[PDB]
Parts: structure tokens; sequence; C-alpha cells
RNA sequence: UUAUCCAUUUAUAGGGAUGAAUU
RNA sequence: GAGAACUUUGAAGACUGAAGUGGAGAAGGGUUUCUUGUCAACUGUGAUUGAACAAGAGUUAGCCGCUCCUAAGGGAUAGCUGAAAAGUGUUUAAAGGGGUCCCCGUCUCAAAAGGGAAACAGGUUGAUAUUCCUGUGCCAAUAGUAUUAUGAGUUAGAUGGUAACAUAUAUAUAAAUGAACUCCUUUACAUAGGCUUUACACUCGGGGUGCGUUUUCUUUGCACUUUACCUUUAUAACAAACCUUGGAAUCAAUUUACUUGGAGAAGAGGUUCGUUGAACUCAAUUCAAAAAUUUGUUUUGUAGCAAUAGUAAUUCGUAAUUAUCCGAAGUGGUAAGGACUAUCCUUGAAAAAAGGAGGGAACGGCUUUGUGCUUUGCUACUCUUAAUACUUGUAUGAGCGUACCAACAACCGCAUCAGGUCUCCAAGGUUAACAGCCUCUGGUUAAAUAGAAAAAAGUAGGUAAGGGAAGUCGGCAAAAUAGAUCCGUAACUUCGGGAAAAGGAUUGGCUCUGAGGACAUUAAUGUUAACUCAGAACUGAAACGGACAAGGGGAAUCCGACUGUUUAAUUAAAACAUAGCAUUGUGAAAAGCCACAACUGGUAUUAACACAAUGUGAUUUCUGCCCAGUGCUUUG
RNA sequence: UCUGAUGGAGGAUCGAGUUGAUACUGACGUGCAAAUCGUUCAUUUCAAUCACGUUUAGGGGCGAAAGACUAAUCGAAAAG
């Protein structure tokens, strides 16, 4: 099993055929908003911290 | 993987019998059953949490300290300072209007 | 988008009941779920709790009102009488 | 035949309301000196729901002028009482919406809940959700007065029973389709195994005279007299009329 | 069951100790025994 | 069990008629590391030692009326 | 209105001009 | 052993497969438990076995439960009915407690899953263990007097903070006066959804130790590497709430979601609770700058418990010595908590018990006038925790349960019966998955029998050329794909659906390519993590959801709108229910409907937007004529 | 008015378990069984399911109604 999940780490047995539940069930789409929606969340913060943009840019994006 | 069982002669999960597992020294993995937890003490007027109170199942609240039940103030364990607040401006001004009320009258 | 063309927040029903129904259901389920402006705090925030009990989010503080709406009109216009007078 | 389902109803057995999680019968304040000769403010302090009724209750505190301390009455709540107010209630108490007052000191052309129909029964008439009575006549003797309640009916009822200014709150409830037997299953949990109902016509003779035969009809007319013994009286009872109104 | 009152629990040390055969040198000079598993003490 | 650090109170505890053992504790960590855990009626007081020297003076300063139990 | 019957209560003040409040 | 297919041991081949013949319980059973015997019968074959028979033994609690509280409710009291038997249970009741006159108040039972004083680990027996032993704790109780001692307070009740609020660390944070009378809080509560934190679980890599493989390969595969309650555990961190300052439109802060603000936002600084329970230099300690005690740098300690225990090893008389028990992470399985959002013509117990407050009744000590009150000379004086001594009746910890089974032969089915029977724990691989299939720990290799042969016939299945429903009452039965991704999807329609419509394509392995984050430095360069998608080459007997798992679709008619329910053991439906619709009675304790022999009761903790009695049966569109008959009903 | 996300409603869908019982009118029908066994099938957020407690008792109860059920007994239980 160990040599498996190498070989799946090189992404080497997850082809469509490999696959039986939906996409979703594989990789939850709620769940890759909000990991999208914290990066970008988090990033903008820091931006704003760091003086780098306005209180207002920062609002308004 | 060890599995557990109930020791305390409940064994259902109500809501009293919550149990937590934990590794002993001896290397097995035992069941201990968790306290429920108690609610907050409330504002008699607004019903929010006082704070600086804790917040103690009666058991365990009849053994606490007296300084964590109360708070150094007025009512300050079942009023709320907001609250406690807003009841000395009404107590005063109220009492203020009745006056201006009375000396009016002529 | 547009979710649905007609059907609304009637759409959780599916099909079922007759059009009728889920419309004049619709007609009433709008109001009930509503916002309402709280007099005594000036935010509309005060939301239906149960069947004729509004609490406003702000001051907390709640009222009776109707069944559906914060007001009805029948009890709107027999407050406005005794007012007048 | 066996008895019917209407005859095991008065038995109590499982007909008993459902009544575990009532907050208390609503009666207005038993009469007083303070309330017969002056008025005494209560504030509501809760607007709380019954789980049996539509609608909501308040609970209005009374300050004790016999002894020191606070007494707490349950009232049904006229449409916009709020937490908060002072209700007052007595001969003197103002004419507004939710104070206690006797029907003979209103204005005629006022609405009223919690009507009491004999004075000092603390409450008895007009207290569904969304009621409401119309006070249309005062005699000129004082001492009596003339109502129209919620069914239509007039009714005379002495001028020193007392009700609340206003509309009984939850108005229009009936308005909302109940969309489905579920909701129908939890309204009657409530209240009273009174559902689902069953038809008569569906059942066999020995348990309803609706019962039996190949076709699933009444068989003899289904307004059954006033006298009609307790198997008996199952249909339209004492009918005046039948059929669709024209008016 | 293990949970048990004082009066079941006493009853059933009866019924144990009349379940035993009688005494070798009396029968030298019994019909009313039970298995726990055929007859049911009921009681 | 609780933790006193301080000599002061340490000795103290331990002149009290109440306690009645006090247990020496010695172990290598890495230089011999020890503790003196007085036995009282409520609570058993334990004090560490890094320090060889204060351990070696201080369970000799104390009193010899109770019992000393060494479990190395 | 005294028999009889009903209702309410803690049988708790004789008739007319959203603080507490008890010793 | 007289005797062994079914007794025991070793070896092998397999099974159960954490949804278990695995561990714990309840109901029920009642000694079936254990040890030693042991075989007349039973153990549907054998039997040396056994849950059989025989003799002995075995169940240890202040902390686990009952016991207490109250619930649905039961019994009883007062009455009142009744020949009584019985029925009802405040309906003309003078119906224990509190303080010191007044105030409160039917009794009792009903939960081994609700509420609830307090326990953990290691070890131990043939059989019991949160019960025994060892160690460490915790809870409750603890009378009067007197001595001491610990602390506060006082020349009659302390003090810090602007505030949120905080403060008693004595062995032990015990004491911060407080009556009547009050007012609150805790106990104390639904469902759905996701987000989040923690523990446990699982997994990865490093180090050590042991074992295994070793024709060949393999810095390798496996195992151990642990840490309880308790210490208001101290702290640290965080979701919230609140306080101070502040003063917001170019509105801003902010969540996955929306949430919030001149009724005071952001920013800055704080307070508290709750989560957790050694986190954080946490504690003590080494070294330097602040001054008549703070800030940085080090040592120690698994923070105490605690290593003394446990585990895995190496040895030595045969009971002891020895060495290890520590470095970094990932997935999201379970549980709990948090802050939220949503739903209800549904709003989701009570009491015992505990706490907080408002209020301000009473008031030092020695002695003395006179009649508890003014009085005189003097001041070191009250509460709180602990111990001791004496008096108090003997001045700690009651009683009961505790073995075993829980079905697989300990239960109920007449039985050692393929049936039935409530709860908790819950590993790895593949996978969407607690599915199926295989596996580790644990368990098993047992089933009212075995051996041989192996035809008919039966039963439970497979496969069949060509045809493809010609069979048959009828496609009964079987077959047909069936996962996922991409594409495509009609009539009709209540606009929500129909829909996985229909119908196409692809799918393995291998070698690569691209995309998606976190962490620091003076616009620039390094360290490091998930499996998730997309694309391309190559490769093969063109095969790839390779086993497992897994829709047949379509055109129409009838019926019932739908979800739902039903003739337990021949009918599951078109029957019943239903929402919707309509009609009828009733304004009340002289009412409607219903119970009762009476008394009294149910609806009713009710009041026409209600209750009761019927019919029809979603929606859409309609619901015609007849009051002669029979009913019902209205006036005189 | 339109498009993309987000969100997570519903007596929504598939489906193990649970709860049942459509078909084979399969097996069995001197059964394992006075209702079982196999495959197939219905059902799984709600009018859902389960436990214990508790209430309703025989011309009575209880019935989403089959004269169903009321201890293998029901168009009037069982015992004497």
């Amino acid at each position: 099993v160990r040599l498996y999940k190498l070989a799946k780490r090189k992404g080497r047995h997850m082809g469509i055929g490999k696959r039986k539940g939906t996409k979703n069930a594989r990789t939850n789409q709620k769940t890759l908003w909000i990991k999208r929606q914290r990066v970008l969340r988090r990033l903008l913060k820091r931006l704003r911290d760091s003086k780098k943009v306005d209180r207002h840019l920062y609002h308004s994006f | 993987a060890q599995r557990v069982h109930y020791r305390r002669h409940n064994h259902y999960n109500t809501k009293s019998n919550k149990v937590r597992p934990v590794r002993t020294p001896g290397g097995k993995l035992t069941i201990h059953v968790v306290k429920k937890k108690a609610g907050k003490p409330k504002c008699a007027d607004c019903k929010t949490a006082i704070q600086g109170v804790k917040a103690l199942r009666p058991a365990d609240n009849y053994r606490a300290r007296r300084k964590n039940r109360t708070v150094a103030r007025a009512y300050g364990g079942s009023i709320c300072a907001r609250c406690i607040r807003e009841r000395i401006m009404r107590a005063f001004l109220f009492e203020e209007q009745k006056c201006v009320r009375q000396v009016l009258k002529e | 988008s547009r979710r649905t063309k007609k059907v609304g927040l009637t759409g959780k029903y599916g099909t079922r009941y007759g059009s009728s129904l889920r419309k004049q259901i619709k007609k009433i389920e709008l109001m009930q779920h509503a916002k309402y402006l709280c007099t005594f705090c000036g935010k509309t925030a005060t939301k239906r709790t149960c069947v004729g009990i509004w609490k406003c989010k702000k001051c907390k503080r709640k009222v009776c009102g109707g069944a559906w709406s914060l007001t009805t009109p029948a009890a709107v216009a027999a407050k406005s009488t005794i007012i007048r007078l | 035949g066996r008895v019917i389902r209407g005859q095991r109803k008065g038995r109590g057995s499982i007909f008993k309301s459902h009544n575990h999680h009532r907050k208390g019968a609503a009666k207005l304040r038993h009469l007083d000196y303070c309330e017969k000769k002056g008025y005494i403010k209560g504030l509501v302090k809760d607007i709380i729901h019954d789980p049996g009724r539509g609608a909501p209750l308040a609970k209005v505190i009374f300050k004790r002028t016999e002894k020191y301390g606070k007494k707490e009455e349950l009232i049904i709540a006229s449409e916009g009482m709020f937490t908060g107010q002072y209700i007052s209630c007595g001969t003197k108490a103002p004419l507004s919406v939710g104070n206690i007052l006797p029907i003979g000191k209103m204005p005629e052309g006022t609405l009223i809940c919690n009507l009491e129909h004999r004075t000092g029964n603390r409450g008895t008439l007009v207290k569904a959700s969304g009621c409401y009575a119309t006070v249309v006549g005062q005699s000129e003797d004082g001492k009596k007065t003339k109502v129209r309640l919620p069914s239509g009916a007039k009714k005379t009822i002495d001028a020193k029973a007392r009700a609340m200014v206003g509309v009984v709150g939850a108005g229009g409830r009936i308005d909302k389709p109940i969309l489905k037997a579920g909701v129908a299953h939890h309204k009657y949990r409530v209240k009273r195994n009174c559902w689902p109902k069953v038809r008569g016509v569906a059942m066999n003779p020995v348990e309803h005279p609706h019962g039996g035969g190949n076709h699933q009809h009444i068989g003899h007319p289904s307004t059954v007299s006033r006298s009609a013994p307790a198997g008996q009286k199952v249909g339209l009872i004492a009918a005046r009329r039948t059929g669709l109104l024209r008016g | 069951g293990s949970i048990k009152r004082f009066r079941l629990k006493q009853r059933l040390g009866k019924c144990r100790r009349q379940n035993r055969p009688v005494p070798h040198w009396y029968r030298l000079k019994n019909t009313k025994r039970r298995h726990w598993r055929r007859t049911k003490l009921g009681l | 069990p609780k933790q006193i650090t301080d000599i002061r109170k340490f000795l103290k505890i331990s002149r009290k008629p109440d306690t009645t053992a006090v247990i020496i504790m010695k172990k290598k960590s890495k230089t011999v590391i020890t503790k003196l855990k007085l036995r009282t009626k409520k609570y058993l007081y334990t004090m560490v030692f890094a320090d060889r020297k204060k351990a070696e003076r201080i369970e000799n300063s104390l009193l010899p009326s109770l019992k000393r139990i060494y479990y190395p």
C-alpha cells in the first residue's frame, strides 16, 4: 500500500476508469470554494495590513 | 484498534452518559464519563449571560468559592451591568420627573 | 442567475399540491418570512418567531402580531379608531 | 352493533387533551377592589406560545397590594402588545389597546377580546386567534351592554363585565393552506386525538349507522333529529337547512 | 438478571438448596427435583 | 499531589505535626536529579532538585521524627 | 331573598368628587 | 482412555472479517459460574466431551447502581354517591413546616436509559473487582464547652480597577456581618445545515531495541517505543460577550453562509466566561540592563501525579541487575464543545437540590446604680479553619445488588428449534461508502452423524450453435447496462418537473506535462504539504467501473393526485388516510357533542380563526332541474 | 431582464442498516419453523423507527377501517 500511495502521488492510478464516486464525492466543491475563499481573503488582509492597498480598494476587492 | 465498553452502569448514550476515551499508563484505551456542560447564569432582566461568574452545575456551584459566584457591585450576579446602569438612571430620573410634576402643579 | 421563472420560494414543494395551493401559500410565506420595521429601534429587523410572536433581532423586544405579518389590517384600523379619540 | 367513535370520546381515555407542554390557563385578573374602583397596571414581561392554541399568551406581572410581592397572570395577548408595555386594568383604566375595562365604560363601536360573559369569570369569550367582538350598544340605564360576537350573534352582557381592548393576535392563521397531512398531524398532536377522521360510510354497519352496503353510500337521510340518542346522532345534527348557502 | 431484590435472591437460594438429593445415610434405612433448563421457577 | 517550589514552605510543611513520611527519589537524567515528597494527611507535596548539593543538605537538615522512604 | 342553583377567589379595601414600592 | 472423525496438545489448510459466534450491559433465566471428580440416563452418530450427574467453592463498594426528585400516571384522605361491593378524588375541609402572632401547605407511590454529592491508575484469583491489594485522591457529615493555633476585621461588618471586573494561596484562597419579606438564576431540554476547535482513532518519516526474510533483491518487512483521576491544576491559545479610548459615506469590518455599526463601526488597549488541561519559558534556576524590584540569555522537570507503574529487550543464584521509553508531520473516521444560520397553524418536561441579589431586623468586652432599659472606672477586643481535652448513649461512611448467559445450546418459541429479542465500542486495503470482497487484533474450525460411490429424479445453480417470445392466460423465470467523466436529451407540464428521458463516447498500466497552498528577508531569493483535476507519449491477443458492486428503456390506456396506512398466518390494491372543498350543531356551566347506576365527568389549561358531527377527496374547469315522497327543520 | 458563483430548502431522489413483505404463485409443506429459508422487492428527515414506563377491558376497548386487533383464541376474548 505504501508503493501504491507513492504511485498515486506520482498520479498513477486516478484515471477516469478508477473513479467510482462522483466528482463532488471525490473532492467536495464546497470545500474547494471554501479553501479558495480563505486563501483570497487572507491575501487581501495581508495587503491591507501591509498598506499595499487602500481600505476602500480592499473592500471592493 | 482497541475497543471500549461502558463502566458506569448506564449503557445508553443519553446526554448524561457522554464518554471520552483516554489512554492509560498501562497501555489500554478506557472510557471516562464526561460531566454535562452547565448553562451560564443569566441576567434577571435581559437574560444574557452574567460575566465574572462561573458556569457550574448546582453540585459544583455549591462547592465553588464565593468569589466566582458573585460580582462586587449593586446587584452583581443577577443583573448585568448595562441593565444596572439603565436601572440607576431610571430610578433617579423618574423621581426627578415626579418632583418637577409636583412643583408645576400650582 | 434567475433560478425559477415564477415558482419562487415554493420551489421547495416541487410538483406536489396544486399550483393554486402553491401560489396561495407563496403569497403568504413571502410575508411570513419577511423582515419588518421595528418601530422601537427603527431598524427593519423584526422577524416572526412563532405563529403570533414577532421579535426584533436588535432590541430583543417582541410584540404580538398577525399569523403571517407583523400587523393585520383589522387590528391596524381598530387601533386607529381608538387613537382618533 | 358496537359503540361508535363519537360515543367513545366522552369516556376520555385516549381522547383527553394532549396538554403536557401547555403553559397554563388563560384567565385575566380575579376581581379586586382595585379593579372595581380604580385602575391597576401590570407590565407584560414575555409573549409566549401555548402549544394547544394559536393565540400568543402574555405574561403580565402585577404588584400585589394585600402583601408585598408580585403576581403573574397569563392573558391572551391582543395584537400589538409588546414586552415592556404597561397594561392597565380597572374601571378607570384608559381606553387603549391592551387595557382591561368594563364593557360599559367603552364607547360603542370598539373592538374587544377576552370578554367576560358574566362579571368576574375572568374571561370566557372571544379568545381564538384573530377574533374580536364589537360593542354595538349601551343601555341608557347603564348596567347593560350589547356586543356582536365573532359568530355574528348579538349578546347582552351586564356593563360591569370586563374585556381587553383590541383584537386577539395571530390573526389570519386560517389563511394558510395546511399543505399536507403531516402538518395536520403536528397540528393535532398537541391538541387531541381527533385526526385522522375516517368516514363512517367506509365503515361496517356494526360500528356506524353509515357503514355497510355494496356501494359506500348513506342509504337514509343524513339529517338526524335533535332528540336522536347517542349512537344515532351521526349525520348533520338537527340541520335547519342543507346544501350550498346563497346569502 | 444481575440486578436482583433481596427477597428474589433469597428465593433463588432456597430453590437451589432444595434441589439437592436425599442424603445417602437416610436412603439406607427425591421426586421434587428440577433442572434450571427444563422446568422454570416462574417465581 | 501538590508541588511546592520554595524551600521555606516545604520545610514548614515538614515541621508540621501532621506529616508522616518523606519519600526520597533519585534518578539519572542525562547527574542525578532527585525529589523529596512529604506525606501529609491531605496531600503529598513534592519538590524536585537538579542541585545535588541542595538536595543533599536538605534531607539531612530535615528533622528525623518522620519516616524515610527511599524509592531508588 | 331566605330555599335552591351557578361563577370567582388568597372568599383580601363601604358609596359619590421594561427601576422599587413590604418591617 | 477399555474404546477417539466430533476430548486435549502440536503442525497445516481455511472461516468469522470490527454491521464479528469479538468485548461490555438491559429484559428474561437462576448457579448454567469455578475447581475436582465423573458417565446410569441425556448430550437424536460416537463421546473419555458437556450447560448432564456428584462433592465442595465462588459474588467484598462512602465514590458503580438502587435508595432521593419529579413525569406520563397509580393508590389513598375529605367529601359525595351506592344495599354494599365499589365509583370519583377538594366538588360547604377547622387538613405538617417556618420564623416569633403571623406566613406557607392533601398524603403516598411511580424512571437501575430523565434530574442527580463524590475515583483513578497499576496489580491480584480457579472463580469477584472503578468493590480486593498498593498508591494517590475526592464527596458528605462532623454536638456542646474549653484550650490552643491559622487568618482576617474592629477603637457595627476589608480593599483594589475609569470600567468590564478583581482580590483571603493559612498544610487547607476558611472567614469580606447581615433577620423577616421578596425577586431571579442554575437544574432545564426540539429539529436541519454546514463551518470550526479539541481529544481519541488511523497513517507517514526519523532514532533505539527485538524478531523475520536473505538462491537473488531489500540502509528492508513487522512489534514495542506508554502515562490515569486529582492539583479552584497554573498558564498558553481561541469562538464569543463586555469595558476604555476612538469617532465611521469614497461606508466600513467580516463569514463557507450572513452578520454588524451614531442605540457608537474600524483601529488600539483590556475584562470575563466557555472550551481545553503543562499548551506557553510554565515553574524553580545561571548570566546582564531597571533601584531603597522589571526585561532579555541559560540549567533542570515527561509540571506535580511519574516511574517506583506499564511495555519491549539483555543478562545473572533461580529472586535481582542492566539499557530504552524521543524527534517531526499527514488523513478526517468517531465523540464532544463552540459560534452561527434555518424550520414549525409542531416552539420541543417537572421537581428535588444549589446559587445570586434586593431589604436592612439585631449588635463590643470586665464591673457596678436602680428598674431588658441612662448611668459610673478600664480596654487590648468579634468572626473563620484546624487540632486537642472533657461532657454528650457507642461522635464516620447504612441497607440491598454484584457469580454466569445474554443466545453461538444458558431467554421466549413443548427442545441443545436455521425463528424472535433493546443498547454501546468498532482496525487495514479497494471504494462515495459503517456497501460488497479480502485481511490484522479477538474468536472459530462447531453445527441431530460420518465413509464410499456418484446413475435416475429432486433441489440450488452455470453454459449453450441458428432463431429470438414462435412459449405462456400473461415475457412467469432468466437475460440484457447498470459506476464515474464528457456529450446529448422529446412530447407534455401545475413551469417546480418530465430526466439517469431517449441516446452516444471514454475508462487499464507506465513515463511524463500543467494547474490548485503554507512558511522570510532587504521590487527581489530559499524551505516545505495534501490528493484532486486536465493533457500527452508509450504499451497490450482492443483490454481496462476486468472480480466485487451496479437502472432495461420507450409509445399509450385505466385507476388513485402525491408522501403515507392496511386484512400478524391466502387479497398491499383501484381500498383507508390526506391537503383542498362543502354542509350541520353550539354564545356555555339551564350551551353543543359524548361518558356515567348514581355522584360526577371528557372536550376543557377549551370559547366560533373554537369544539363537535358528516360527506367529498390535490390542482384545473365545472358542479344542471326536482321539496311531489321520505327525512330534518321554522312559526302559531 | 439575463449570466456565473454562493447557499443548502423539501412529508425531494438513489441506497446499505432498520422497518416491512411485491414476485418466483421458488424451496419447505411427516418443515429448521403451528408462517421459516433463498433470491427478488418496498422503506431510510419523517404522518419515520426502537425501548421501557403508562392509560383504555369484553356487547367493552382500540381501529389512516381489513370486522382488523384485544397473549397461536375475535362477526363478541379467556377462565370458572
